[PDB]
RNA sequence: GUUAAUUCCGAUAACGAACGAGACUCUGGCAUGCUAACUAGUUACGCGACCCCGGUCGGCGUAACUUCUUAGAGGGACAAGUGGCGUUCAGCCACCCGAGAUUGAGCAAUAACAGGUCUGUGAUGCCCUUAGAUGUCCGGGGCUGCACGCGCGCUACACUGACUGGCUCAGCGUGUGCCUACCCUACGCCGGCAGGCGCGGGUAACCCGUUGAACCCCAUUCGUGAUGGGGAUCGGGGAUUGCAAUUAUUCCCCAUGAACGAGGAAUUCCCAGUAAGUGCGGGUCAUAAGCUUGCGUUGAUUAAGUCCCUGCCCUUUGUACACA
């Protein structure tokens, strides 16, 4: 919130900026927003159908 | 009101749609499998998509759910489009054949044929509904 | 005494109510009656959950009133206590079968209301509230300004609502009420 | 005209203008076959019984 | 249909979205479990004092530990389990286990008021004044004036009370200053009191302080009388603060002892540790609480509903209103 004086009166200035997420923290703040769920993707798996061994040592 | 919100809903139904195999009836189960997959910043939010993951096992036990992709659930539909019988209901020793339908056949190129059965005419023309 | 309960000095057992619609709204018989009319609390959370606390601890947290009296929930024990005393000095039976019967007495069965006036009959949970509260507004309009004490009057209109011999104010007010519900309906 | 009790069996719902009174079925428990419907005041549950001055009125259905 | 909610389910010329609500933060409670402790203690011992082996000690000192103390990480509650209602979806009620099955506040969307503030600003446009000043400083007065009406509050109208003694329990807190000249006070004497005189402690879990607060409890006196209820008005005196109290600054003592006998039309606030009674801290403060803001004690009546009044939010309808 900031003013400025012109010749016909005083403005006042609002300036209001949202800053994005990271994880360093640096461009940001570190905590995500509490509506935001990060949901990790699941890995591809194969799943076996036959019973084997990996014996090793 | 203990009503969910969509924060909730739509997240849960992606952690069900991602993790079917992993979740479970018990909730202090899947309230951990879900802290451990899912990012959740918050533990009341994370007890609300808890909640309603074990509320959507239980629909899901119970029987169908429209807004889900579950894998096994398309295998069966897939097999039940797939699903092909013996003989066909089409393939029919005895097809009843009303005379006009009869008249129009024979008019057309087809008119004697080897499995048709003409019937009788449906005598007493009642076929509309009394008004008011 | 670890099997029968003794309400200071007063048996729990030998309190019959005699309206079976006030059977369940009187909290007096074998698992409510306690050693003081004092508690902790808990009872205002839920609806119904008033219907369960004893009548002697209602009519002790109905007794006090009025500005200057309201937290002093020892010394209107001590009231109702010393009143108890008086009932038995001078009727000669139970106190606490002395309240039941001016409870059952004192109740009106009807009342009116804005549906002119159209006549109903009340609840019984209501029906005990209206009591409570007609027995205690005339001992303390009997007390006040008079030499008469607290204990003394409220042990009289005790004893005479049990009675009904129609000089109590809440017999008074009781036979108002259905007379007025009588007329509008 | 006697004095008869009657048994809470259903409550409808509240009636009167500030919602005041509670619209209740009652079954008369001398005679277990006839049941009318009354407005009460006060707090109703289900399963109780009211002492009913006479049991020839009956309130509106609305 | 449901919800405190444009909260969701589901339909669908809409799809993809956004603010708000929700989510979030603090507070309150449950964790005989983790971390902690000579600015908190616990229980055991060793002594000391007293009573007839045992009991008390906030009398002293130390041996493990954290239950009470404080504050950190965690956890715990989600309509999860059961029985019903419900398109068997969204959801609703009750019950078991349980410290909780709606604790309370903060933050709070778009658009606007010609709402308040130039007397918060060295935020400010324009106008006025600018030396005999609307600038600044000093002395006195006023902001308190009193035939009247209104509003927020305190005291009460008493016997469920007053007076006099005895017992007995708190938590928010604050406390020695840049200018700044003004702190909280233990303890010992003088005085009935307001207060005064000296040694100390404290920049604060160290000292005030185990914060010995009131309401309440117990025992006398009173006896329904405008009474020992109530203390307005007023006279005489004694202290503190300040340069200065007169229009009594406040406090203390004696005395004077009014209306007020539960209040008309009208109307305010509130439903659980809530209203009300009751006292204690901060702010204004040199002197100072009938205000306000927080905290603690005792602690209920009635209600789990409704649009009847006052209003608010959707849909439809009508308008000759659009400073509506
Ligand atoms: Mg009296
Ligand atoms: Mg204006
Ligand atoms: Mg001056
Ligand atoms: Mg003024
Ligand atoms: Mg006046
Ligand atoms: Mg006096
Ligand atoms: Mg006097
Ligand atoms: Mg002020
Ligand atoms: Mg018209």
């Amino acid at each position: 919130v900031r003013h400025v004086l012109l010749r016909q009166g005083v403005l006042g200035i609002k300036v209001k900026i949202m800053l994005p997420w990271d994880p360093s923290g640096k461009i940001g703040p570190k905590k995500p927003l509490p509506d935001h769920v990060s949901i990790v993707e699941p890995k591809d798996e194969i799943l076996p159908t036959t019973p084997i061994s990996e014996q090793k040592g | 009101g203990r009503v969910r919100t969509k924060t909730v809903k739509k997240a849960a139904r992606v952690i069900i749609e991602k993790y079917y195999t992993r979740l479970g009836n018990d909730f202090h189960t899947n309230k951990r499998v879900c802290e451990e997959i899912a990012i959740i910043p918050s533990k009341k939010l994370r007890n609300k998509i808890a909640g309603y993951v074990t509320h959507l096992m239980k629909r899901i036990q119970r029987g169908p759910v429209r807004g889900i992709s579950i894998k096994l659930q398309e295998e069966e539909r897939e097999r039940r489009d797939n699903y092909v019988p013996e003989v066909s209901a089409l393939d029919q020793e005895i097809i009843e054949v009303d005379p006009d339908t009869k008249e129009m056949l024979k008019l057309l190129d087809f008119g004697s044929l080897s499995n048709l059965q003409v019937t009788q005419p449906t005598v007493g023309m009642n076929f509309k509904t009394p008004r008011g | 005494t670890p099997d029968i309960k003794l309400f200071g000095k007063w048996s729990t057992d030998d309190v019959q109510i005699n309206d079976i619609s006030l059977q369940d709204y009187i909290a007096v018989k074998e698992k409510y009656a306690k050693y003081l009319p004092h508690s902790a609390g808990r009872y205002a959370a839920k609806r119904f959950r008033k219907a369960q606390c004893p009548i002697v601890e209602r009519l002790t947290n109905s007794m006090m009133m009025h500005g200057r009296n309201n937290g002093k929930k020892l010394m209107t024990v001590r009231i109702v206590k010393h009143a108890f005393e008086i009932i038995h000095l001078l009727t000669g039976e139970n106190p606490l079968q002395v309240l039941v019967n001016a409870i059952i007495n004192s109740g009106p069965r009807e009342d009116s209301t804005r549906i002119r006036r159209q006549a109903v009959d009340v609840s019984p949970l209501r029906r005990v509230n209206q009591a409570i509260w007609l027995l205690c507004t005339g001992a303390r309009e009997a007390a006040f300004r008079n030499i008469k004490t607290i204990a003394e009057c409220l042990a009289d209109e005790l004893i005479n609502a049990a009675k009904g011999s129609s000089n109590s104010y809440a017999i008074k007010k009781k036979d108002e009420l259905e007379r007025v519900a009588k007329s509008n309906r | 005209q006697p004095i008869k009790l009657a048994r809470v069996t259903k409550v409808l719902g509240r009636t009167g203008s500030q919602g005041q009174c509670t619209q209740v079925r009652v079954e008369f428990m001398d005679d277990t076959s006839r049941s009318i419907i009354r407005n009460v005041k006060g707090p109703v549950r289900e399963g109780d019984v009211l002492t009913l001055l006479e049991s020839e009125r009956e309130a509106r259905r609305l």
